């Protein structure tokens, strides 16, 4: 999920990495905006019966 | 970095970022400073 990012990025930084070498802030080639980087929603699935 | 001391390194703290990559590829092996320009 892309969403605005309000992390400086300085002018020479172009990504953000994560602890696990992840890419979780990136900044867009067109417009020289940083746009943040949040996984599409995900967890387990109990059926109650 | 403003610095008032002329005639000693500073005591201190500061980052340099990056200004320019230049993808030239030579040997430098030496080096020498441009400055401002002996018999009497
Ligand atoms: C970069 O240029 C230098 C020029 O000095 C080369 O250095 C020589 O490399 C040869 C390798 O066969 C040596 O026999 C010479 O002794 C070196 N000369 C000096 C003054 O040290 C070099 O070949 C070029 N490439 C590299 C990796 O250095």
């Amino acid at each position: 999920v892309l969403t605005e990012s309000n992390k400086k990025f300085l002018p020479f930084q172009q990504f953000g990495r994560d602890i696990a070498d992840t890419t979780d802030a990136v900044r867009d080639p067109q417009t020289l905006e940083i746009l943040d980087i949040t996984p599409c929603s995900f967890g387990g699935v109990s059926v109650i019966t | 970095t403003p610095i008032n001391l002329v005639r000693d390194l500073p005591q201190g703290f500061s980052a340099l970022e990056p200004l320019v990559d230049l993808p030239i590829g030579i040997n430098i092996t030496r080096f020498q400073t441009l400055l401002a320009l002996s018999s009497s």
